[PDB]
């Protein structure tokens, strides 16, 4: 005869029990459910008929055996109440009273918590628009008053993201991640005189330190990823701006340096997240540590993508650019899109595949800034092609899955990915005259 | 306005009466798919000639 | 694999810009570029030169620190001594790769051979991070060890119900001598030397297993390890031979490599009580 | 004979002694070669997490549709 060994757990209204079962699977469930009830229960609520269900899906048709319904040996099945019809929707003869009755059936009753959300969002908007208006006043009129306004806003929001870490955690993280804007503005405008490398160096240093300490706090593990992203981005732009400050360097050098940093950060997300991880409980914080490790991976991946696209726009927004620069940009883009195959998180893959889209958009805005409108139209054309690829992959999942492709094709994909993320190096060495630095000194 | 408020609250009251009656009738007459869980329970043959 | 080809390419194009030699620095760059290329790119019967440098350094550092005894506290393993060591119980033990909502990170079988006598251990472990929910459901205290004990006991119950006598045991013997010193060809001791070999998988594996059993040795550990989904299990096979004399400098048989310079981790990985998977990767079968 | 999920009855016994009544379902199986082994109950203290994580798929076609 046929039998099947499946594990079942009763959920119920009390802490259930997971057990194995050796059930014969040739006969309707209705003949075996009482067996499961006898097994997993330790044996009125207006009783309900109980039936097996896939651990995530909806209950089985109660007349279908475990062969004519998707079940394999060793599967996990849950014990759910069979679906039943909703109670007959009450009918209210009047209209106005019917309106007031049927509206409150799902409405949130405005209370203090709505006022709290409103005030938090209002304060966030104030932080943003105050930074914006003050920094505009600074750069435009130079009256040195916007300087004071933004400095005060930065101090206040930092003190605020430090003070409220016991009254609400969300305020802490939210005001910190917004403070990332006014401290950036205050430090970028805080170096006197002309604009250049020192301003961006100070701003990157400030945002790096602020993200570092705010991630040291961590009342909500939601803002870990954002602070990691901004910390690593700040470190990257800090190194680059320190370079461009100590000794003058061209745009191509900055571009290739930033793209290289992005490549290294992306390909070393494992190592970087590893070093980032820095009455009785034994591995009871494992959910927290795992969630934070995922957060750190997503953050540093986002920072890699951002550094890559920043360097690309840097050495991809110049009216004159060697086609080697175009190769660097496009190869970095394809390298990100192809490294998106190695991770297993939706938020890491999203960033790696959005490198290409973000690059298209950033090139678009950059070309629109300069007088290059014809270049912007072509960037927009490439954007259209890219979203077309997105759509075509979304409509036909046969393309989307990796099991459609045989292992030789997958290994060829891997070889191409390594080839691109490698060959970015000598072409970078050729774009900037690094060989000239040794041949002719 | 007074009459219609009174009418709304008496509508709510009679709807409570109706839902009570319906809950009683559903306690007595469950759906047939429920009947498989009745036997071997304190309620298995409950109706007696006073009900 | 990526940095090597990257820097090799850098030095290649460096040389190509110096194919005319009319300056002493051009000769310098030709020499240094060819040197860097041949160092970054070489072969020594299965390895790069840089891998061998790194493995020499790692072997030296492990020599300088004999103590290696410690195991992860976020993945736990159980070992079941199978007395009859049947080769027909493979379906169920490979079926426990992913069953009952408990995903076992790897399921290995280890046969130890001495004389005619041969004992067997079906070991298997679970990575708590891999199946986090199914542990977090037991209690918010994450009973990894307890859950893996349950999985082991359930395997033992299923197999006994099949008829094969199985006994959960902890304390099983260790292939690697804990007193030895890691050499380039296996690890030595005051007794005979043991060296581990990664057996290549093919459509001829069982012959290689019989031959591994046959060859002269103090001890002969062999271990299959399945991993992945139980409907598509990837295999990987290792085998440690403990032979009295010093081991040969070449793979004593056909279709297996000594993994020259990497034996302490390979041997500890062969310890059934260990949690780490075996060295390398292999194809499904 | 064996109850649906239970362990098969011994050949040296009577239906009354192992216990059966006029409504029970018995499946005709073959007595286990080795000793019949008990089932062990794993105490579960929270089912909401299993249900909530079984409703999770990493980068399925649904994510690609959302991104498109």
């Amino acid at each position: 005869m046929p039998i099947v060994r499946v594990a079942v757990l009763a959920a119920g209204d009390d802490g259930g029990r997971l057990t194995e079962m050796a059930l014969p699977s040739e006969l309707p469930l209705r003949e075996i459910l009482p067996a499961v009830q006898r097994i997993v229960q330790p044996a009125a609520p207006n009783p309900v008929r109980l039936s097996l269900a896939p651990i995530g899906g909806a209950p089985f048709s109660l007349d279908a055996t475990l062969d004519t319904v998707g079940v394999v040996d060793g599967d996990l099945l849950a014990l759910q109440a069979v679906p039943s019809g909703p109670p007959a929707p009450r009918i209210v003869e009047d209209i106005a009273d019917a309106a007031v009755i049927f509206s409150e059936a799902r409405r949130r009753q405005w209370g203090p918590t709505h006022i709290a959300r409103g005030a938090a969002l209002a304060l966030i908007g104030l932080i943003l628009v105050g930074t914006g208006l003050s920094v505009a006043h600074r750069v435009i009129t130079g009256d040195l008053l916007g300087q004071f306004i933004v400095s005060g806003i930065a101090l206040a929001t930092v003190i605020a993201a430090l003070a409220v870490r016991n009254r609400s955690a969300v305020l802490a993280t939210s005001l910190a991640v917004t403070a990332l804007v006014p401290v950036a503005a205050a430090f970028a405008l805080g170096v006197p005189g002309d604009f250049g490398a020192p301003n961006v160096l100070l701003a990157a240093a400030g945002v790096a330190a602020w993200s570092l300490i705010s991630m040291a706090g961590s009342p909500d593990d939601r803002g870990i990823a954002v602070f990691t992203a901004t910390a690593v981005t700040g470190v990257g732009v800090l190194l680059v701006a320190g370079a461009a400050s100590l000794w003058v360097i061209s745009s191509d050098v900055i571009g290739c340096a930033l793209v290289l940093l992005g490549l290294i950060v992306t390909v070393q997300a494992a190592q970087l997240s590893a070093m980032w991880a820095r009455p009785l409980s034994v591995l009871a914080d494992l959910p927290r540590r795992v969630r934070v490790s995922q957060a750190h991976q997503t953050g540093v991946i986002a920072a890699g993508v951002l550094l890559g696209v920043a360097g690309s726009v840097a050495l991809v927004s110049s009216a004159n650019a060697s086609p080697w620069a175009w190769y660097i940009v496009v190869a970095a883009a394809a390298g990100a899109a192809l490294r998106a195959r190695v991770w297993d998180s939706a938020a890491c893959k999203a960033w790696l595949l959005g490198h290409s889209y973000l690059l298209a958009v950033a090139l678009l805005v950059a070309f629109v800034i300069g007088d290059r409108y014809q270049a912007a139209l072509w960037a927009l054309a490439a954007l259209a092609v890219l979203v077309l690829v997105w759509i075509v992959a979304a409509l036909n999942p046969k393309i989307a899955s990796p099991d459609t492709y045989s292992l030789p094709m997958r290994r060829m994909v891997g070889f191409l990915a390594t080839g691109l993320d490698a060959s970015l190096i000598p072409v970078m060495a050729l774009l900037v005259g690094l060989f000239s630095l040794v041949l002719d000194r | 306005a007074d009459y219609l408020r009174y009418l709304s609250v008496v509508r709510d009251n009679v709807r409570a009466h109706a839902a009570e009656q319906r809950a009683a009738l559903e306690w007595s007459h469950p759906e047939p798919e429920v009947l498989a869980t009745i036997p071997g329970t304190r309620r298995q043959w409950e109706r007696d000639p006073r009900d | 694999m990526t940095a090597r080809i990257a820097l090799a390419s850098l030095f290649v194009v460096a040389a190509v810009l110096a194919q005319p030699w009319q300056t002493t620095t051009q000769r310098w760059v030709l020499g240094v570029s060819i040197a860097a290329v041949i160092v970054l790119l070489a072969w020594w019967k299965g390895m790069f030169l840089t891998t061998r440098i790194g493995r020499a350094l790692a072997m030296v550092r492990r020599n300088r620190a004999e103590d290696t005894v410690e195991t992860d506290a976020h993945r736990a393993t159980v070992v079941l001594r199978v007395d009859p060591a049947a080769p027909a119980q493979l379906p169920v033990v490979v079926g426990y790769l992913d069953r009952y909502g408990i995903t076992c990170d790897k399921v290995r079988i280890t046969h130890r051979d001495a004389g005619g006598t041969r004992r067997s251990w079906i070991s298997l472990t679970v990575d708590a991070v891999d199946n986090l929910a199914a542990l977090q459901a037991r209690s918010a205290r994450i009973p990894l060890q307890d859950t893996t004990e349950v999985v082991g006991r359930r395997l033992a119950d299923h197999l006994r119900e099949q008829g094969w006598t199985v006994t959960v045991v902890e304390g099983v013997d260790t292939p690697l001598p804990v007193s030895g010193k890691e050499t380039w060809r296996g690890v030595a001791d005051d007794a005979g030397v043991v060296a581990a070999y990664r057996v290549k998988v093919d459509d001829r594996l069982d012959e290689v297993l019989a031959e591994i059993g046959h060859l002269p040795a103090e001890e002969t550990w062999t271990a299959l390890e399945f991993t992945g989904s139980p409907a598509e299990p990837l295999l990987t096979v290792c085998a440690a031979v403990r032979t009295s004399d010093r081991p040969a400098a070449k793979a004593p048989l056909a279709g297996l490599t000594p993994a020259r310079g990497r034996h302490r981790p390979a041997l500890a990985a062969l310890n059934p009580l260990s949690t780490e998977r075996l060295d390398g990767t292999a194809v499904p079968l």
